[PDB]
């Protein structure tokens, strides 16, 4: 048996709260993408929107590597959640009382130490509803992604365009778009700057 | 198999071969892989030869790399270990391990504790 | 005591992060059914579907068998959660806020090997209901199983009839039957296919 | 100091998995008794009945021995929850989104390895209401108790009365009576019968 | 550095499952207390009543001790859950879901082996209200609290007056006292006597 | 690999159950700061007060140091909960039902032992709402925050002014300012003085 | 049952026999299982044979599988070891040594600390 | 009491009586319990005698048990032991050793290191 | 500080004094503790003296408790230790150990491995 | 890289040099880091040198350090030790190990069991 070679050696040494870098003095590339399904409930009065997402995290680990010629039909091991370094993402505008939304899931990689990360989820967020032109209006709700204790020289977050091909159609609400942008702020708490990712809606009520 | 037993020792000239056999009992011998120890007079204990519980993966040492082989064979419940040249410095106890569903590695954290082995000589 | 004994060689070498295969290049053949017992409520107005349900994965391990002559007594054993390795099964179109709604129970082995793994819960989804024809209309409501993070030439997922022996009727919708399918899908996100199993519902309105 | 020395000496060798049976070849007998004390709520429109109830389950280890004249002034001993043995004990129609609604508490054990356990929760379950005779009818409803995993042959679960002595009376419902029944049945999923225990109501309304 | 080296040296051979008691033939005496600060709600439909309350348990390990002369600096230590033994005190007319509603915070004990434990929360309980004399009425709603699985001989409960000094008033209820009262009962359940301590509300309507 | 090198000296020896003082016969300073982000809901009936706010806790360890110039390219490391020692801040007039309602996440320290901790959450607090004067009126909720177990002569709590860069304005109300207050109080539990900050809201309500 | 102490060690001839009694004290006896070994003069201990706390299960060495019994005594709080045809080599010390509620095997980590054991002298 | 002293040992002739007393320093001496341990010229360390935290507990070895007594002294922080009737294979190095709160057993992983200890030989 | 080493062992009469010097390197000197240790010629590891990481507190042996003394150098990241009136069993192999903000203690789980240390012996 | 050989030993004069080779194979030598152990003849073993899976960063014992070299080389899977100015007391055994993508500290828990290693032996 060869996968309980591979992961008894892979095990060895390894320390889940060491960023999976190989020189200590650049930063990880991670990519960070979106997957909406459903608009589930746009509530006026309370001004939260609620959606079914999914979301996709990719990095390199550079410490999960091995020659497949060594271990003959063995080409992808998955991890459970705590036993490796995973990135914190988080959204800021959350509306729900937990905060946090997302269901964990395995973290899988492959032979060159690529990993990938698909939590799906419920989120709530806090949008405002403008009802000023109520039978025609397009509104436009935000959802910011960010790293919670890691900026700048040390995760370099870049952007992917949001995947739409699974889309359920709303009866009551019409998708334009999911524009998304990155950008870099900076904190009173610490002097480091801070990037993130915002994705736009771009929702439409129909006239019936 | 839960337990198992060496025997084949014996006295040989340097130069010669000879065949260790390690039976199995006490369960089913397919379930657990089978490695070999050798004791020394005044050294410890040192691993030499390893397989798998299906066959497909061996092990061995780098001074009983090209000399030595390790077969099994299920109908007789039995691990076959074939010695070739062999040399002065191999005069020792080898004693026989089971490990359940083991890779055939060298880690001795898979085995189970070995058995009453054998003592083979080799004379110059 | 043989039971102990059995327990103790058992969990010798046993790596719950190893899937269960012999060969490691074959896939592993789960079976998948499902028991529904009520629905207990149908949500027009939020577009939800309650309903009681056990769920049915069958497979085999290899690595926990015994001979039932040298443990007399003993033909059955029982691991809880963690312990051993277990499949990733998640519904796609859940609505509850947790995503998983399933209580955990433990797995029932037998000397052969063969696990049976049966969850009960209670299961809220996400169906499109349409009251055009108000006084007489059928409702086919869908969910939708399968594997999140294995996918094909890993996990052969088969699918088994569902069982409605123990239905209790529901005085306000009439069952018509459940049945299933099962398809194989790619996503964007890897270029593995993925398989799923989707039953239906077929609801009934009474007209009273 | 005793106590340290008879924790320290039943610790010993004690595995959680392994049913405490003596034989290995004979069910473990188990009592199973209920205590109601409240019908906090009737509920006509989701059908589902609200109640506080203590469980009773009384069984034999065989495990948990000692002598008490080497051990003075020591008699009984507690133990949390996951360190030893407990039946799987669960209902059948529950209502809960958490399914099983009871709160774990410690496990009490005397000098003859009689093992006591007494959970207190508030239970919903799926009830039918009729209310064709709306000024004078009686309503029953079945509460059913089992094991999941431990079918015949393993777990012989007898039925004790249920205890009325502290229920407070209801200000809109009147308790005729709470009977109990122990019945067999058979599953597809698996050959081998099991038992459970049923518990009937048996309300009324008050004319006021 | 001296906190590190009482802390190593109280953590040896503790036992947390073990009773702090120097003799073992006695029962260990606990002083119980309560503090209320506001009562949130009161549910005239539902018959429940919410209130906001800091408990108060104070007790004696005699395994907690230490000379202060040979750790000068050090005269207080605190442990977290699970880590050392603590009552298993429970409310019995308990009407929230999940039965205990107790936020649990660190044990602090003093050179002598003095511990005391004052856990807050927000606690339901079902209370009956009368409305015959709506203007002008009095309501009597009564806390029950005890020991779940250590009775007499064990465990010597022992009350102490409620604190209102912190006490908010509410704009619709006025408090007129909360009486407590010490009391010793008899289960079915066992043949060994169990006390509990009861507190009175004692609301008054305002007539505005 | 010289995180891996830093990670394993730093946690030689460490135990959280320490407060992280040189001395321990001084009190360890903590500075405490509020952000708040959005009023979400001022319910009026209920006298509860919803908003988002992030937490800001600075302090210092003397016990997670290192030498920059031995571990290049290092300056930063962070720690999950329950690894090192973590304030137990938390706010007094809490009406959650869980009590506390702050998402953990990691702790920030830099070379000269340096420590940040910044949850966030959404915290629903008690508050008083005065409808005398509806059209006009001025509403005063206050936040009171401070440690359960750490006193006087142990810990020493600062206050620092609020963040309100980031603030949302809300449609309904509208944010006067947040003064704070640091304030030290006796309880009769014991005799040692505790200290505590508090936070005004000031909100005014919007004439339309 | 929690402190064993052996006897009935002696001097006797090769192809003899030799019965050695454990007793038991402290505790019930019939909660604990009963295991020997033996020391040998330089060498290291090892299992012997061992008996299930009920005496439905046995287990025993390789080269001591056909030469010696064990049996249980309840009445008598003591474990019996029956060794037949002795040879030069079973000169040693034996200990017996409890497990509370044991399955009777070889694992060394289910068993407590030996006691003081007897010494047995086996002459050609 | 964290720091344990053993002392009385001597030189003295077969049949007679011997006190040695174990002085505690460094912390509470009712908060611990005393244990012995004899070290022998060329074997490993064995358990003699011990006492509970109050003295309501005492265990003895199998070889010891007529012969040792075992007191208390919490006025003068020390433990003694009264040997009686002494033997030549008593002849070795005598060690105390601390238990917070102990009950008096045998275990070893109850105390903690032993001090340097007081060597007794016993002439024929 | 990570690396310590220690120096200035030799050969001295029966009542002379003896200066031992542990120097630290590889980190911060003021970190961590220093504790002391002898080897014996066929003795086991023995712990002499220790420090801990401010010289607030410090430990002694029972046969060194009044002729020893230790003492700490932040400026040249070095612990002395001062030897008075030496005996004939002082001689032995001294060892310098460090240990990361250790309280001074004679418990050896909170020490990483020695050095190679320094010979010294005491001649009648 | 998994199974490591040390080789190069041999007979040399004092205050001569000497070169080492520990070849790599059963894996990939890129992951795993190199140290080096003595055995000696009556001593345990010692940590000699190691250096990291990237060859930053390198360690060193103190009697060593100014004498031995380490080195690295990926083209052909081996580990260079280069010792100058040989003394009397540095004849032993020299094995080779293997580490995980080690940081070439001298912590024995992240390496795993060192193989078959090389005599040299030193004359004055
Ligand atoms: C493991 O997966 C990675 C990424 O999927 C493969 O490396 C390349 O990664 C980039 C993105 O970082 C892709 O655009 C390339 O297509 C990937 N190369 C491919 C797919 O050949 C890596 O090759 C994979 N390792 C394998 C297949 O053994
Ligand atoms: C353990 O259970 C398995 C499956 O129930 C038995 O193996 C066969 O499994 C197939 C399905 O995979 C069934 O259709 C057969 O009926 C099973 N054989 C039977 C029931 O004899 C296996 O035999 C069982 N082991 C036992 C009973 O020892
Ligand atoms: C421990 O408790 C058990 C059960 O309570 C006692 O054994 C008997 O158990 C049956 C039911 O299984 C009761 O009807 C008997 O009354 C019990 N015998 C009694 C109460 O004497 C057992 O005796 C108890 N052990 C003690 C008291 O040491
Ligand atoms: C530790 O606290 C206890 C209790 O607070 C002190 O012992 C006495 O306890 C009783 C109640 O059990 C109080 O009424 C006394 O006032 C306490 N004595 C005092 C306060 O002197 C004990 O003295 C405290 N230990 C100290 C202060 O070292
Ligand atoms: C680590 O951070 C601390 C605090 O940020 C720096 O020490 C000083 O801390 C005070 C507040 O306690 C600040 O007002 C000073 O500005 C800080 N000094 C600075 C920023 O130089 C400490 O210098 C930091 N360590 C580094 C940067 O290596
Ligand atoms: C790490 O990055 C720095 C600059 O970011 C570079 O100078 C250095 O060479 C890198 N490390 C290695 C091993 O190349
Ligand atoms: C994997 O191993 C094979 C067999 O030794 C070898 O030919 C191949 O080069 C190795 N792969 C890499 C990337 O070194
Ligand atoms: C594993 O499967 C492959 C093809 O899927 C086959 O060639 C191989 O023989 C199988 N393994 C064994 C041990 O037969
Ligand atoms: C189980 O053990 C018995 C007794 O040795 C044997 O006859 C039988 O063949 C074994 N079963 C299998 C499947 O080998
Ligand atoms: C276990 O039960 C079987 C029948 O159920 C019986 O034949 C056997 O004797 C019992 N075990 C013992 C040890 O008596
Ligand atoms: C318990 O121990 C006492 C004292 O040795 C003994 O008399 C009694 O018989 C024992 N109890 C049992 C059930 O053996
Ligand atoms: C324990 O209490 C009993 C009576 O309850 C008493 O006889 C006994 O002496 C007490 N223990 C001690 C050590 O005094
Ligand atoms: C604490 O230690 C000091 C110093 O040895 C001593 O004087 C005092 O009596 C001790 N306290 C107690 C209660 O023994
Ligand atoms: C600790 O503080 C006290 C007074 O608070 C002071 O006397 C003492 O010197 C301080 N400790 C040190 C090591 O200076
Ligand atoms: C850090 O190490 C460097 C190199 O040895 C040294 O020059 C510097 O003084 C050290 N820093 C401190 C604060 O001692
Ligand atoms: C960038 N983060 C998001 C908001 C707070 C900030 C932060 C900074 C340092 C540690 N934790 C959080
Ligand atoms: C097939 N899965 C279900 C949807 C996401 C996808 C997936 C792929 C890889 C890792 N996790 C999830
Ligand atoms: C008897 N149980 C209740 C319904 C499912 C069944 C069962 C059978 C085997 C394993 N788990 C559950
Ligand atoms: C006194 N308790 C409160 C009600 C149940 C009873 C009890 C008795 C024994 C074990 N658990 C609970
Ligand atoms: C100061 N705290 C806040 C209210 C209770 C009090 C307290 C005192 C001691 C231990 N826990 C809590």
């Amino acid at each position: 048996e060869f996968q309980r070679k591979l992961y008894k050696e892979l095990v060895k040494n390894y320390n889940p709260l060491e960023r999976p870098v190989a020189n200590d003095s650049q930063p990880l590339t991670v990519y960070f993408s979106l997957s909406l399904l459903q608009i589930m409930d746009v509530d006026e009065k309370n001004q939260v929107l609620t959606t079914n997402i999914w979301l996709q995290m990719s990095w390199t680990d550079h410490y999960l590597q091995w020659n497949v010629s060594e271990y003959p039909g063995v080409k992808t091991v998955r991890f459970p959640d705590g036993q490796i370094w995973k990135p914190d993402i988080l959204l800021y505008n959350s509306a729900d009382e937990r905060f946090d939304a997302t269901f964990h899931t395995n973290v899988l990689v492959n032979s060159s130490g690529h990993c990938q990360y698909l939590p799906p989820g419920i989120f709530k967020s806090s949008c405002y509803i403008d009802v000023r032109w109520f039978p025609f209006d397009v509104q436009h709700c935000k959802l910011k992604f960010g790293s919670w204790s890691y900026g700048g020289w040390s995760l370099d977050l870049q952007m992917q365009e949001a995947d739409i091909s699974g889309y359920i159609p709303n009866g009551e609400w019409d998708l334009v778009g999911i524009p998304g942008k990155r950008s870099e702020r900076f904190y009173e708490c610490c002097k480091e700057p801070y990037p993130d990712v915002t994705f736009t809606v771009t929702m439409r009520r129909r006239t019936l | 198999a839960v337990q198992l037993q060496a025997s084949g020792g014996g006295l040989v000239q340097a130069g010669d071969s000879l065949r260790l056999s390690c039976a199995a009992s006490g369960g089913t011998f397919s379930h657990y892989a089978v490695g070999w120890f050798r004791q020394a007079p005044g050294k410890e204990r040192e691993f030499v030869a390893a397989i798998s519980w299906s066959g497909r993966s061996t092990s061995f040492a780098n001074s009983v790399k090209g000399r030595f082989t390790i077969s099994r064979d299920s109908a007789k419940n039995t691990a076959y270990l074939q010695m070739n040249n062999l040399k002065p410095e191999d005069t020792a106890v080898y004693c026989c391990a089971p490990a359940r569903f083991g890779t055939g590695s060298a880690a001795r954290d898979e085995y189970d504790d070995c058995g009453q082995g054998t003592q083979v000589t080799v004379s110059s």
